[PDB]
C-alpha cells in the first residue's frame, strides 16, 4: 500500500513548462509535504524571467497525495494508492470569460522524492482581460475539490470552481475539470463521491530577487 | 500520448584492457514520462547483471558493485541521452551491454532489477582484450 509512503515528511520537486497566448515560461519548485497534517509547503521560482501570467491561476496546477484522509476513509484515497509508480493529473481550466489552460501531469516518487512534472497550454486570453493584464490579487480562497470513481478509465473524475478575487473588488471564477489514471497496472482504490477541503495562502521571500511564489496548502478529505 | 519509448545504444568497440569508452543510448518517444534510465550487461551463459541507473529528474546514480570506481553513469534531458563513461576496462567487462527505461515511479531499491524497466535497447558489444 502507497499510504505507507506518506506517513513521514516528503521531500518534492515541480516542474512545469508552459506557454499561454505564445509566451513560453518555465517554472521550478521545491519544498515538502506532510499527509499526517495535510500540510504542503512549496516555493517556486520562474526561470525564464517574469511570470505571463498572474501566479495565483498556477497555484491549482503547481499534489493532492498529501492530502490527509481520515482513518475511516482510507478506502477512498485513490492519490496515494497509486504510488510509488504515480498517476497521470490532466485538466482543463476555463476562466469565465477569458481562455483556458489545458494541463498535463504526471505525479510519481523518484526514490525520495515525489515529482511532479507538468505541461500547460493556454490559449485565447484577452490582452486586457484578467489574466494578462494582471488583474489578480496575490492571495487564495478555500474551496471544495469534488471527487468520484471513473470505473471505465480505472481513475477518478474531479471538478470545482475557484474564485479569484480581482484587485477592483470582482471575482473571477475559474472552472476545474480534471482526471487521474494511475501509471502503474497495480490496483488502485476507486472512491466513493467525497471531496478534500482545501485552504491555501501565497507569499513572498524577501531575500528572493527572482518572480518567485511561496505556497502554503491544507487539504482534509471528508464527506463519508 | 503513445507511451511507447525507443532506446538505441551506441558506442560499443574492441578495445584493450586498461582503456576506456564512453557508451550512450538515445530515447525517443513519451520522453516526457520518463523517470529513470539503466545500463545492464549481458555476457553469454550469464545472467543479465545491473551495471548502473540514474533517476531522471534528479540524476543521482546507483553502481553495481563490480564496476564501482571505474563506470560513471550520466544523463542529458534535453537530448534524451544516458552515458556510460567505462575507464580502466577490464576483459571481464566483455558483454553486450544494454539500455533500459523506466516511466513508472519507484523506490530506489528496485532499480538494480532488470524487471523494473519498461522499455529495452538492441544492445551494444564491447569486447575488452589482455
Ligand atoms: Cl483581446
Ligand atoms: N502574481
Ligand atoms: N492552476
Ligand atoms: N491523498
Ligand atoms: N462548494
Ligand atoms: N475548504
Ligand atoms: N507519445
Amino acid at each position: 500500500k502507497g499510504e505507507e509512503l506518506f506517513t513521514g515528511v516528503v521531500p518534492i520537486l515541480v516542474e512545469l513548462d508552459g506557454d499561454v497566448n505564445g509566451h513560453k515560461f518555465s517554472v521550478s519548485g521545491e519544498g515538502e509535504g506532510d499527509a499526517t497534517y495535510g500540510k504542503l509547503t512549496l516555493k517556486f521560482i520562474c526561470t525564464t524571467g517574469k511570470l505571463p501570467v498572474p501566479w495565483p491561476t498556477l497555484v491549482t496546477t503547481f499534489v493532492q497525495c498529501f492530502a490527509r484522509y481520515p482513518d475511516h476513509m482510507k478506502q477512498h484515497d485513490f492519490f496515494k494508492s497509486a504510488m510509488p509508480e504515480g498517476y497521470v493529473q490532466e485538466r482543463t481550466i476555463f476562466f469565465k470569460d477569458d481562455g483556458n489552460y489545458k494541463t498535463r501531469a504526471e505525479v510519481k516518487f523518484e526514490g525520495d522524492t515525489l515529482v511532479n512534472r507538468i505541461e500547460l497550454k493556454g490559449i485565447d486570453f484577452k490582452e486586457d482581460g484578467n489574466i494578462l493584464g494582471h488583474k489578480l490579487e496575490y492571495n487564495y480562497n478555500s474551496h471544495n475539490v469534488y471527487i468520484m470513481a471513473d470505473k471505465q478509465k480505472n481513475g477518478i473524475k474531479v471538478n470545482f470552481k475557484i474564485r479569484h478575487n480581482i484587485e477592483d473588488g470582482s471575482v473571477q471564477l475559474a472552472d476545474h475539470y480534471q482526471q487521474n489514471t494511475p501509471i502503474g497496472d497495480g490496483p488502485v482504490l476507486l472512491p466513493d463521491n467525497h471531496y478534500l477541503s482545501t485552504q491555501s495562502a501565497l507569499s513572498k521571500d524577501p531575500n528572493e530577487k527572482r518572480d518567485h511564489m511561496v505556497l502554503l496548502e491544507f487539504v482534509t478529505a471528508a464527506g463519508i | 500520448s503513445m507511451a511507447q519509448v525507443q532506446l538505441v545504444e551506441s558506442g560499443g568497440r574492441l578495445v584493450q584492457a586498461g582503456d576506456s569508452l564512453r557508451l550512450s543510448c538515445a530515447a525517443s518517444g513519451r520522453t516526457f514520462s520518463t523517470s529513470a534510465m539503466a545500463w545492464f550487461r549481458q555476457a553469454p551463459g550469464r545472467e543479465r547483471e545491473f551495471v548502473a541507473a540514474i533517476t531522471w529528474t534528479v540524476g543521482n546514480t546507483i553502481l553495481g558493485d563490480s564496476v564501482k570506481g571505474r563506470f560513471t553513469i550520466s544523463r542529458d534531458r534535453a537530448k534524451n541521452t544516458v552515458d556510460l563513461q567505462m575507464d580502466n576496462l577490464e576483459p571481464e567487462d566483455t558483454a553486450v551491454y544494454y539500455c533500459s527505461a523506466r516511466s513508472r515511479g519507484y523506490v530506489l531499491s528496485v532499480l538494480r532489477s532488470v524487471d523494473s524497466y519498461d522499455y529495452w535497447g538492441q544492445g551494444t558489444q564491447v569486447t575488452v582484450s589482455g
